[PDB]
């Protein structure tokens, strides 16, 4: 039995023609207390996987140890390590699901939900999530928190169903990712400006983007709003 | 549940409902509540559904180690004492049963043993157990005497359940009847309360409480 | 303090025919309000023509079709690649679920297939391992609202033959796999419009002697 | 529910999906959220569906016997505050949250209410289960200046968002226009993107299928 | 309180009415009489909380002889058991209710008709062939479901009854010391003194 | 909330955030938590916004009925009603007020009114959850007789801090300044301030 | 724990252990059962260089296991003790569980079973 | 405790082809004891029908209460209460009590006497009014009720035809459900006359 | 399991068990003999939590007789008490204690003395003139106090046993379905089969 001291906010992700997309803000709140701002959410497993974990950052930083030493155990007695016998995101899911529900099961959660976004060797598009109670499920747009009640209607207007996958380019999917970040800082009282966002192509590669702000925000508007009624002045 | 078991001079009758609730909601009408260990034990079910069926068919194979290693069948006793002392070890964590069970052999004659699962083991002639219990007791009291006829005593059970299935509204379904002898039990059918209740009023001219 | 269960929703539905039997279920996953996938599978192929779905917790039902799955690869291993049989697989399921009686598995499992005589079969458990082989089962979240249309159209229940003054029942007999499919297929779309939890899409599973068929059909997505 | 109201070049409009839910059970798959207060005053009402009913009938009474005293058309205010001292003297406990707008002589309004009696000020806003989902079409696509074609739009776009991600809110789409100068327009189901499907059997029983035990007149007439 | 039970018959009603009155581990009293004639054709017995019972019981009677006098008339059972339900329906909603539960024997004179009333202490009204309030019903329903007939004579309705009761002592828990039996009829009411 | 008022050299200032939350949710973005109880008396509301809406009207009324007799009521007399407001209905209440006004005889002052329905004049007033982090801030900061720029420069640096730290402050930073020449609404948006 | 494998195979298919236990038996003194058409009569050597014993209070030969069955014995006389035990448990536990005493098979299997046991476990002879 | 499925029950209405149906099951029990199998829950004042399930003393209490009240109206107004208003009446009562109610679950049927239109409408215990073309269900086997009409109902069915309709998704709905049953009553109602038809069911 | 007395008279140790066995609203059983032989002259009654009153009594039993056979010899009543007591004392600070109160009725042959031990679930063991456990002590102690005498015969026990037995059939609120006799003396262990 847990309770979550020092926390992250939504994780957002989706699927396009080529891959997946994923971005996370760099917040790490302490209650309603903003502490700490300079915290990566996002973590590269190779050149092929990103998983972007909310929640208690104390076991996010458990886990990162853990993916981590991952990657130190595979490349073990491994001549193809960097080749045919590296770590795939479904390896690295599976091994994260196995554990978040092993955990709940001894009444000792990792108070997290995660999100593993990547290509497989084959160019297939990987993306699914995983929770503290050992959930797991896979959709075209994935979130966490406020992203699932926020973020998730924004990207479904992009990518609906399977067969708009394909239809989506990586400038279209991106542009949907950083305004759903837009609209969860107006929205979310835990969320931060700054932000970090990951691009796993199959052709392309994994490309990590630090330091985001978000911008083109609309406030003019609150200057014409006056009182909560009657008020004129 | 409702389930009854009566010892008389013809051997026992047991008789049993089939219905499975979860709350109100009617989960099942077709229940086997009667196991059959062997050709000469049976046993009830009342109570918590898994409870029941996974520890009595357990005690079938408790049974037939018995008879491979001592080269003879299970006394009635020694088989419900065996699901007594189980269900005590549980004591406290929350097990839900309330079982009899029935059978003959040569050195006790026919037998019937209540077991529940706060540890509770009696030796008796009559027992109603679940909770239309009462209703069952309430007709099967008043029209028993040791001296009934295999048949009469066949339709006393089954209407003993018919009458608790009609009046508690967690028991229904159908009635299974069995006879036990001392040649072994032998099933006296599956009888669907949506037929019976209508037979049984107009040849009885019973059930005046309902509209014919 | 922490609760270890969630409630994912969805329904499914299982009916046997004479030389076959199907087992549907919904792909929608959710939790509370809002929904998680519009399609994630919970109705599974488990080798030996054993089709199985485990409703309610999704975690402890994936874990107990995951163990299942496995269950059957051990069962070839430890007796030179016997099939296992429903009735045998119904069983062994018994024991899975039982195993967690103080620490339940929070799913109506509900697993179909054939018998030994080739016909149709159906079986169903409670989320401690209570078992019972029936013609037709709903389980889940519109289970009290499939159930007993199933009962009246699969098992012909309340009615009776016309001009025989109630005294003659509605005559059982197996339905046709295209019959079947129409029964599972307004089974949902009913469902679907009183149910929130249930919609999307629906998944069905055949099985035949010749094997598992897939079937899948779109449903309202509100 | 969701239901939203957003403000435009020469008035204000409001909208509402029509699912009623009872649990996880949909009650009314087609019931109205818009309610009229006065001839050009309209109220959108989320949370117990009893409650804003009565609260929006209330007012709307009180309203209509102020409006013949005064000689005058009433106002949106009137109706904010009347609301508002209600609700917050039944401290929460009569559970209707508001969306309430209008034209009257002093201009076009767009208001929010909350059950413990807070009122808010805005151009565009949401309340309900699914208000999240439509606040974030509404704070992806609102912009200043909007023409009455793109408020519609916006807002029967944001109530879809609703409908579509949550599952408190379905069915269809209500709107209401309230320009300057002009009558309201209601626009009961605007959109009807959720209708069934045929069925893929009927079930019409032969005459007979019934059993049944007596017969008799039934007298109404004195 | 505990055991009350109720069997109208073809010609009358006859109310059975246990005699113990315990509190704590004593046994108080063994000779209670737990019933009131609110009209010479018309007893209602009555159980459940104690104070409450006697209580309502004489209220109610009270209320019935002061109609009685005003009119000079008998109210029908009919309607008796429609003013005391309703006394009940005010009852649950108050500060403090009644937790009463009743049966009402009569004999309508107009209809020459027994008629028997079971009415719960939420105000809850049904008209019977037989009736009991408590753990009673749970034996007697069925039993009577078995052995009643409608067109049973007092004297058959009497060893019905005490097949109920023999039931009762046999499985019941508690010792209820055993019942007052009355008859309503055409007569009006009689107390059965050996039973 | 995040909300502060400040006398000064020619009157006072008043400032607050524009963040009304449920939860974690932000339900209106651009609240304006600065309210007018009477022309040249104003407050800053923090706490229940039911609660606070529902103090001010009725103080508003009050000060109208009061103006109509008796003419222009004080600022102390001002805060005087919402005291009495906030501490005879103490156990229902959750209102956290600061009252400023401007009058000519008394230039600018500040009456700040927290849960318990006291009352406590001050040079300047903070409230609201963000408040805590800025105690430090403005108690350095603060100087009395400042001028008109130099206190709107205070109250922007101070609630641009409260607002960054504090989840339940955020939006714009609304001001109103109170002195004889009139009232002036004053705007400024997170481009500005954040990067302060 | 001792660990030990005492009792173990030998080249020509024996268990030494075993058959030096039997010559223990051989020495002890000589104990005779025979049993008639409606009785068994347990007969029992007593070796007569033992003078100033007590009799009263020295163990007997033969040992009531319960109400209705005897055992004597010949070999260790330490190592009987044992045995008598455990059986005597076994008694009451049989009564306990299967509400019927022990028969004279089952009561003599479980001893044999017992004896068994220590031929093939580590650390004990 | 839980005084809407203490005494158990269900009422159903649907519409047809220029007429209206509303059945009703006619158990009443105190939890598992079943006690009375002669409770109907199916009144009527003029042409107006109400069905009203819940806890029975308030089922028999708004009963007597719309009783006195439609009959008031009648005297006042010289002419029977119409669908439509009836079922406004019986809103107005339910919010009445809005802070201390009756457990029940009221259901409207009836066909209005100028239009000649079929009329169906249900409540909360509140006093919400949830009217509907097809149909409306309630009480403690609603689930299964909802789960039966969805599927069995059609549009326009003709008197005959909608009778079979509406005691199937009665008698099968009430079968899966504990507190229900024990006997049921159809009303088949049309213009200008109403048959009343007791249903054989499974008594247990 | 209710109701159950001793008295040590004279020359015996006279144990009255009530013959019921009711959970719910049912009494399951009226026959139930709720003692077992401990010893050819010991005697164990016992009443408590259903499942453990038997399982401790046959617990009790099954080890006596083991020191019977191992000994050729019966332990006094003296120390079979102790012996019990001493379970009790362990039992109670167990993860579940039993839930068993006993009265052991023996006679020891040594010193030619009959002996009544009164031991509660707790392990308070005392020995007595006449014990009773449960409810029936409230009625029964106050009876003794008055009519007993140390020296009276096993008829005159067995007659101020039927007084108490009266007493509580009296003032008792539940049916116990009469009691059990049984007798320990220097012949053994006998039951009065007419009571
Ligand atoms: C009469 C009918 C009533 O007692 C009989 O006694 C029968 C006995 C037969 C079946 C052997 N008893 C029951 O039917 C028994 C009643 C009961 C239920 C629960 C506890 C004690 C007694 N019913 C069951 O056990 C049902 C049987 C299923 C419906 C076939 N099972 C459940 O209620 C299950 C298991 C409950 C459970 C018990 C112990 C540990 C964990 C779980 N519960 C669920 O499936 C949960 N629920 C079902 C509806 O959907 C939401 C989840
Ligand atoms: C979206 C759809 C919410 O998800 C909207 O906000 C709509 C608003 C519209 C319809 C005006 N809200 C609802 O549909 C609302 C949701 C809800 C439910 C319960 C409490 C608060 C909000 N649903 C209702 O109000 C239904 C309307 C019925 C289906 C016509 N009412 C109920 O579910 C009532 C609740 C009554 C209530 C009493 C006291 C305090 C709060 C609410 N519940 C029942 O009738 C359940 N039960 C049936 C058996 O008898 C006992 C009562
Ligand atoms: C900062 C945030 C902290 O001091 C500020 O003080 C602002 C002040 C502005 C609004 C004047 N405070 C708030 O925004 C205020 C914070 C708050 C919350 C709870 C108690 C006191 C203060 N937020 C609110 O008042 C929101 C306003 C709604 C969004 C319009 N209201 C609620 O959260 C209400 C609180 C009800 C209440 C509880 C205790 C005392 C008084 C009132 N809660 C809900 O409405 C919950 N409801 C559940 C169902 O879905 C809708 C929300
Ligand atoms: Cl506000
Ligand atoms: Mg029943
Ligand atoms: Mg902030």
């Amino acid at each position: 039995t847990q309770q979550p001291i020092v926390t992250g906010t939504s994780v957002i992700s989706m699927k396009y023609d080529n891959g997946v997309i994923i971005a996370a803000d760099n917040l790490g709140s302490y209650g309603s207390l903003l502490r700490f701002n300079g915290v990566e959410r996002l973590i590269p497993v190779g050149d092929n996987t990103v998983v972007g974990i909310s929640g208690d950052i104390s076991d996010m930083q458990h886990i990162e140890r853990l993916l981590k030493d991952l990657v130190t155990e595979n490349a073990y007695d491994n001549p193809l390590a960097d080749a045919e016998e590296a770590l795939e995101p479904s390896y690295i899911f599976e091994y994260l699901a196995t554990v978040m529900y092993q955990r709940r099961s001894k009444m000792n959660p990792l108070w997290n939900a995660i999100i593993v976004a990547g290509v497989q060797s084959n160019g297939d598009q990987f993306l699914r999530y995983v929770n503290l109670l050992g959930v797991t499920y896979s959709s075209p747009t994935l979130a966490t928190g406020f992203g699932a009640h926020m973020a998730n209607p924004l990207l479904r207007k992009v990518v609906d169903r399977e067969s708009d996958i394909p239809k989506t380019t990586v400038q279209v999917a991106e542009e949907a990712i950083v305004n759903a970040m837009r609209v969860l800082y107006y929205r979310d009282a835990r969320s931060s400006r700054n932000f970090s966002l990951a691009i796993i192509d199959k052709n392309t590669g994994l490309t990590f983007k630090k330091n985001l702000q978000v911008e083109n925000m609309k406030w003019d508007f609150a200057k014409d709003i006056k009182g909560y009624g009657t008020q004129k002045i | 549940s409702t389930t009854l078991a009566f010892r008389f001079q013809g051997g026992i009758i047991v008789a049993v409902d089939s219905r499975a609730t979860a709350g109100n909601w009617v989960a099942s009408q077709t229940v086997k509540k009667v196991i059959e260990i062997n050709p000469f034990l049976l046993g009830t079910m009342a109570g918590g559904a898994a409870d029941c069926q996974f520890w009595e068919t357990w005690l079938g194979s408790q049974c037939r180690l018995h008879e491979l290693r001592e080269k003879e069948r299970i006394s009635v006793a020694a088989a419900s004492k065996i699901l007594s002392n189980l269900v005590y070890q549980y004591k406290g964590a929350g097990l839900s049963m309330g079982t009899m069970i029935c059978g003959y052999t040569r050195k006790e004659g026919p037998t019937i043993y209540y077991v529940d699962s706060d540890g509770t083991r009696l030796k008796g002639d009559i027992f109603c157990v679940g909770s239309g219990q009462t209703f069952a007791y309430g007709v099967l009291d008043s029209n028993y005497k040791w001296d009934l006829s295999v048949e009469d005593a066949l339709y006393l059970g089954k209407r003993s359940i018919l009458a608790a299935a009609h009046r508690d509204a967690y028991s229904g379904g159908s009635v299974n009847l069995y006879h036990v002898t001392e040649d072994g039990w032998i099933y006296h059918g599956n009888h669907d309360v949506g037929e019976l209740f209508w037979k049984v009023k107009e040849e009885e001219g019973s059930f005046n409480n309902v509209i014919g | 303090q922490f609760n270890p269960y969630g409630d994912n929703g969805g329904t499914i539905l299982g009916i046997a025919g004479e030389d076959f039997a199907v087992l549907a279920g919904d792909t929608r996953n959710i939790t509370d309000y809002s929904i998680n996938s519009r399609y994630e599978p919970k109705v599974f192929d488990c080798g030996d023509n054993i089709v199985m779905s485990a409703n309610g917790f999704a975690a402890d039902g994936d874990a107990l079709v995951k163990r299942f799955k496995n269950s059957v690869k051990w069962y070839h291993f430890d007796h030179n690649d016997k099939k296992l049989s429903i009735n045998s697989a119904a069983r062994n399921i018994q024991h899975l679920l039982y195993g967690k009686r103080f620490f339940p598995y929070y799913v109506h499992t509900i697993i179909a297939g054939l018998d030994e005589d080739g016909k149709g079969a159906v079986y169903s458990f409670d989320p401690v391992g209570s078992y019972e082989r029936e013609q037709c089962r709903a389980g889940g979240a519109a289970a009290s609202l499939i159930m007993p249309f199933l009962d009246n159209q699969v098992n012909f229940k309340n009615q009776y033959e016309p001009g025989t003054n109630g005294k003659v029942k509605k005559p059982l007999k197996y339905l046709s796999v295209e019959e079947v499919i129409k029964l599972v297929r307004d089974s949902f779309t009913s469902a679907t419009e009183r149910h929130i939890q249930v919609g999307d899409g629906l998944e069905i599973l055949i099985v035949t002697k010749d094997g598992v068929r897939k079937e899948f059909y779109e449903l309202k997505r509100d | 529910t969701t239901i939203v109201g957003v403000k435009f070049n020469n008035g204000v409009v409001i909208a509402a999906d029509t699912r009623s839910t009872q649990g996880p059970i949909v009650a009314d798959k087609n019931c109205a959220k818009l309610h009229r207060i006065s001839p050009k005053i309209w109220c959108a009402g989320a949370g117990t569906a009893a409650d804003t009913e009565a609260v929006t009938q209330l007012i709307g009474s009180n309203i209509e016997l102020h409006s013949l005293y005064t000689s005058r058309e009433p106002r949106v205010v009137s109706a904010l505050q009347m609301l508002k001292q209600h609700l917050f003297k039944y401290q929460g406990h009569i559970g209707a949250y508001l969306i309430v707008a209008g034209v009257d002589p002093t201009g076009s309004h767009l208001f929010s209410i909350h059950a413990h009696g807070s009122t808010d000020v805005g151009y565009y806003l949401s309340l309900g289960s699914g208000s999240l989902a439509a606040m974030a079409v509404l704070e992806s696509h609102w912009k200043q200046d909007l023409t009455k074609e793109e408020a519609i739009k916006l807002a029967s776009d944001a109530i879809q968002a609703g409908i579509w991600n949550d599952l408190g809110s379905g069915s269809n789409v209500d709107v209401c226009v309230m320009e300057i100068g002009k009558d309201a327009e209601y626009l009961r189901n605007y959109l009807t993107p959720n209708v069934r499907e045929e069925k893929q059997k009927s079930y019409k029983f032969p005459r007979g299928t019934t059993a049944v035990l007596k017969e008799s007149i039934v007298n109404i007439c004195d | 309180m505990d055991i009350i039970l109720g069997i109208r018959v073809q010609d009358s009603v006859i109310l059975a009415s246990s005699k113990a009155v315990t509190r704590g581990i004593s046994v108080l009293k063994d000779s209670d009489d737990k019933t009131r004639q609110l009209s010479p054709h018309t007893l209602m017995s009555f159980a459940g909380e104690a104070g409450d019972t006697v209580q309502f019981a004489e209220y109610i009677q009270a209320n019935i002889q002061l109609y009685s006098i005003r009119e000079d008339y008998e109210l029908s059972p009919q309607a008796v058991s429609s003013f005391v339900r309703q006394e009940l329906a005010k009852s649950i909603r108050s500060r403090r209710p009644y937790q009463v539960n009743v049966l009402i024997g009569g004999y309508d004179k107009k209809k020459n008709k027994p008629e028997l009333y079971q009415i719960d202490y939420l105000g809850t009204k049904v008209e019977l062939p037989y009736g009991a309030h408590g753990y009673s019903g749970f034996y007697t329903f069925s039993l009577l479901d078995h052995h009643y007939r409608p067109d049973m004579t007092t004297e058959e309705g009497l060893d019905l009854l005490k097949l109920c009761v023999q039931e009762l002592e046999k499985r019941m828990p508690m010792d209820f010391k055993g019942v007052i039996v009355k008859i309503v009829d055409k007569d009006g009411i009689r107390q059965v003194d050996d039973f | 909330t995040s909300i502060m008022a400040v006398t000064f050299k020619d009157g006072v200032i008043l400032g607050a955030d524009s963040r009304t939350t449920t939860g974690a949710y932000i339900a209106n973005r651009v609240t304006d938590k600065l309210t007018r109880v009477h022309d040249k008396i104003w407050c800053c509301r923090s706490g229940s916004a039911a609660d606070t809406q529902a103090i001010a009207d009725i103080v508003q009324y009050h000060l109208e009925l009061y103006t109509s007799q008796y003419g222009t009521p004080s600022t102390e007399t001002a805060a005087s009603v919402f005291k009495e407001l906030c501490y005879e209905n103490k156990d229902n209440l959750t209102a956290g007020i600061i009252v400023a006004g401007y009058d000519d005889k008394n230039k600018g002052e500040v009456y700040t009114i927290p849960l318990g329905g006291s009352v406590h004049k001050l040079p300047y007033a903070i409230a609201g959850s963000g408040s805590t982090f800025i105690y430090g801030y403005c108690d350095k900061n603060f100087r009395e007789n400042m001028s008109k720029e130099e206190t709107v420069d205070f109250i922007k640096h101070s609630l641009s801090q409260a607002i960054k730290w504090d989840g339940s402050s955020g939006g714009v930073i609304r001001m109103v300044v109170l002195t004889a020449a009139g009232v002036e609404r004053l705007i400024f948006y997170p481009d500005e301030y954040e990067q302060l | 724990g001792y660990d030990r494998a005492l009792s173990i195979f030998s080249p020509d298919g024996h268990i030494f252990q075993v058959e030096y236990a039997l010559e223990a038996v051989k020495r002890g003194t000589c104990a005779v059962g025979v049993k008639g058409k409606n009785c068994v009569v347990l007969g029992c050597e007593r070796r007569s260089t033992l003078k100033l014993q007590d009799t009263r209070i020295t163990p007997s030969k033969v040992s009531k296991i319960d109400s209705h069955v005897v055992l004597s014995f010949s070999g260790l006389n330490a190592d009987s003790r044992i045995l008598i035990e455990k059986a005597r448990v076994e008694a009451q536990s049989h009564r306990l569980t299967l509400e019927d005493p022990v028969t004279v098979e089952y009561l003599t299997r479980y001893v044999a079973g017992v004896q068994q046991r220590y031929t093939q476990s580590g650390g004990v002879r | 405790s839980d005084p809407s499925s203490i005494n158990g029950g269900i009422v159903v209405a649907m519409t047809g082809k220029d007429c209206v149906a509303i059945a009703c099951d006619l158990r009443l029990g105190s939890q598992s004891l079943g006690v009375s199998n002669k409770f109907e829950k199916i009144f009527h004042y003029g042409h107006v029908f109400l069905g009203i399930t819940g806890l029975a003393t308030d089922v028999t209490t708004l009963n007597e209460m719309f009783r006195y009240k439609t009959n008031l109206y009648k005297l006042k107004e010289e002419r029977a209460i119409e669908p439509e208003t009836f079922t406004q009446l019986v809103s107005s009562s339910l919010y009445e009590r809005r802070f201390g109610p009756y457990f029940v679950g009221p259901v409207v049927a009836g066909i209005n006497s100028k239009s000649g239109k079929p009329f169906i409408a249900g409540f909360d215990l509140i006093g919400c009014i949830d009217e509907a073309k097809d149909f409306i269900v309630s009480g403690t086997a609603s689930d299964q009720l909802f789960g039966m009409c969805e599927s069995l109902y059609e549009p326009n069915l003709e008197p005959e035809d909608l009778f079979e309709t509406i005691s199937q998704a009665l008698l099968n709905a009430a079968d899966r459900d504990a507190l229900s049953g024990w006997g049921a009553v159809v009303y088949i109602i049309k213009k200008d006359e109403v048959v009343k038809r007791y249903l054989k069911m499974r008594q247990d």
